[PDB]
RNA sequence: UUUUUUUUUUUUUAAAAUUUUUUUU
């Protein structure tokens, strides 16, 4: 289905957030 | 930038239904040890009683698919009876000894993932009602109470021993909490549970017939998770590190509500050296701190649940 | 020159000892070491909540409003954070050694014990926060799953301050502070399974106890603070688990060295009023603060006692308190590291009346 | 980016190469605990003899105060009761008398294993040894079972409530037919190996004082497999179960053979001390945080043979 | 804010990025 | 020859996982 | 005649992440 896509999407959005550069 | 296992770990955790073959490999932390990742996953059909509020509780109790309770619409559920995974016997033993150290094939466990999907199967004209989902933080607890040490001299000698209880059940009621998903029954619902310890903490087994508010077996008004058939063949094994999923289905009089119920969950277990299952054990995945940090970040960013037409 | 070959393990005398079978394995072996190109870089930045976490932990009384928000680790979940302080006036009985024990038992401000100067205390009775009922329930069921409003807890901070209120002539004596690592424990003992046939059938069940209490005595241990009563004393407690470990509730009337109720010789933490309204809830992850006040005969020793604590709790979704729950602080590894580093760099306690 | 800290390096040496230095380098786990600890760094070195015509199991489990648990059985038979052999320092650490192990006499309130290893050093000659040493690790973990107990003796048959009793999972894996992973060498070759963290991250453990850690909550149950405190726990009782896995050594001796050896059991334990013990004078702050050492440790543990000849230490 | 001032002080004696190794996980 | 020598061997193939700036 | 470690080749066979076409209800 499309849940993984959603995860991937959110994953990009939180990209700059992480404690790792 | 994510390791192979790290990515698979995320897939298994959040999008279990999206894949044909399960990608899960376990938790990519510093455990790096001998584990056997049990992937319990089955599919059944449920029929909802007209004029009742039905509760499907998916709690991290190894060997159990979910717990069910049915009550009058608007009423308060009390006892949720477990439906075990057909695999229970092979994992935790059978017979009167089921679940105990003698027949259990594991000595420790931790949940890497747990999810559930409710796929309505009624026609669009006869069903009616709703689906509501939310998570409760179920945790085992203890109460210290007296017990008889010697029956002489009457009324006996006592000492304080510990009994087991469970906190959180009271949150399973007809009135859905702030964080929830509420929708038309026919649209179904899907969601995942997630780590509520801070590091996917390992859990020890605690074999019991029930996990209730009271230490008195069968207490009618005590809310509880109860092993079916008096634990003759399957007993509660313990409570995991993830939160619990609550599915509430309200079926009015005359409504014809049915659904396919599918549940998944990946559990890392420390295997007994001698079982047939040990053969399929191996080394925990390599350390991927990024995948871990990502998981803990991501777990907060999704709706409490989503319709099944988009799992 | 071969791949998946079994590994042999050197025989002592290759001529005097028959050959043993080479070692094999189950499941694939650990992957070949990771390359140094997988460079994951980190930005050392302190987050706002991480900073607040630090203030709440060490400088509890230094701000306009309690800054605490919780522990900024990977928990990142739904919590209810209790940020409170029990401020009350007390009097120390002339010619006694009074022990104010601040232990991480949710719902309780501290535990008290009075004893002859020089004597050994045994039972410390709890003094609850007025919020106890609100948090853990009321009535005979107080503390149990049915009335408790939380299912798990962990302490983010805890501190105590003793503020003398006597004048410079009427008082006399000392204040001493030190920390003890109080941890719950268990003992397996027999209990009756069936009363037939006499003397009955037994099985071994577990009972709860508590280790560390013996350290609460008139003789202060190496790591302590000793001063003139009139100078008061203040200090914080700190994490003794390794990562701010989450704790489960264990409702009991007492946490003692013995599983026998009221055992006079057994040292113990005891819920007041026979646990009719307030029972012991459990024991947290931080160490325990011990305050010993020695008041000679004729001395008038009074003071205000402040007990602080910040607790992260997993809430029941139905309490009236749930409306205040939210997501815990975002991961701040720097803050966490700072905390564990800093916790060891201060005097066991400091005078409160000098600040 | 960085490299090992001094303590981090010592930590690694203590963990894997216990017998290799002039003085035990161990100092504890270099994580973020950074607190007050009393660190036991000890090794129980004793002479032993394996009874001819028997399978002898030497189980090295993380039970504070005990060097190991022994069981003697007919060759091929199933061992069930492993009796503990305590370190002479037991009383000193956990108390003496009938109260041994309990809060009143115990000198610690919490513990965690930083390391544990075992080495079997044959002392037989080339004409008298005969048999084997099979070694493998098992994940022993305490567990619980909720069962009913009498609350009131009136009205008969009494009033009940469900209480928890303690058990232990993993023992069943200790049997004559070892797993394919096992190291099987000749007795004369001895054997050496280390145990390692099986907890999340070197988790701290609470004490659980008991006479036995068995599959059953019934004392002395003949068929129950169990770890048993010697002498009925009169002087030494089981203190609890640590965070590292358990080492299993099965020594097979036929009639007519003389298999003797010196047995070494090592262990490094970090403990939260009672502030009043005479041992407190040795407590101090645990090693400073060394994330590199930790990562290395967890990485390496899974990378060495289950066991090696003892003359390879 | 005397105690916090002290915390800040110590906080700087350990600010190196012994010293703080940003690599907490 | 001692186990340590062996540990050292592998200990050097290990690279690490984090770096700060 | 042995024990570890270290690489390159290919045929491989996989699992994973990305770009393009060509069929099929
Ligand atoms: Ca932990």
């Amino acid at each position: 289905s499309k849940f993984w896509e959603g995860v991937l999407r959110v994953l990009n959005q939180i990209s700059g957030t992480l404690s790792v550069i | 930038r994510l390791t192979d296992a790290g990515l698979a770990f995320l897939k298994c955790a959040f999008a279990a239904p999206d894949f044909s073959v399960d990608p899960g490999k376990g938790i990519p932390d510093n455990f790096h040890g001998r584990t056997l990742a049990i992937k319990d996953c089955n599919t059944t059909s449920v029929v909802f009683t007209p004029n009742t509020d039905t509760y499907i509780v998916v709690a991290p109790v190894p060997g159990f698919a979910y717990f069910r309770a049915e009550v009058a619409v608007g009423a308060q559920p009390t006892t949720f009876v477990g439906v075990p995974y057909p695999t229970y016997a092979t994992n935790f033993g059978a017979g009167s000894q089921n679940g105990l150290p003698a027949v259990n094939n594991y000595s420790k466990f931790r949940y890497a993932s747990m999810a559930c999907g409710l796929y309505p199967t009624s026609n669009m004209m006869q069903f009616s009602g709703s689906v509501q989902v939310w998570r409760v933080d179920l945790n085992l607890s203890e109460a210290v109470n007296p017990a008889v040490t010697a029956i002489t001299p009457a009324p006996g000698v006592f000492a304080n021993f510990v009994d087991k209880r469970i906190n959180g059940l009271r949150g399973i009621r007809p009135l859905a909490p702030r964080d929830n998903y509420s929708g038309n029954f026919i649209d179904g619902a899907y969601t995942f549970a997630f780590d509520k310890s801070t590091d996917f903490e390992w859990c020890d087994f605690v074999r019991s017939l029930e996990f209730s508010e009271s230490n008195v077996l069968g207490a009618a008004t005590a809310m509880k998770l109860l092993a079916p058939g008096g634990g003759t063949d399957t007993t509660l094994t313990g409570l995991g590190n993830v939160n619990t999923l609550v599915y509430k289905i309200s079926t009015p009089t005359g409504a014809v509500n049915t659904a396919i119920l599918r549940t998944w969950n990946c559990i890392e277990l420390q295997p007994y050296t001698d079982s047939a299952l040990f053969q399929f054990s191996g080394v925990s995945p390599p350390f991927d701190p990024l995948a871990l940090e990502c998981y803990h970040n991501l777990k907060m960013r999704f709706p409490v649940a989503v319709s099944s037409r988009e799992n």
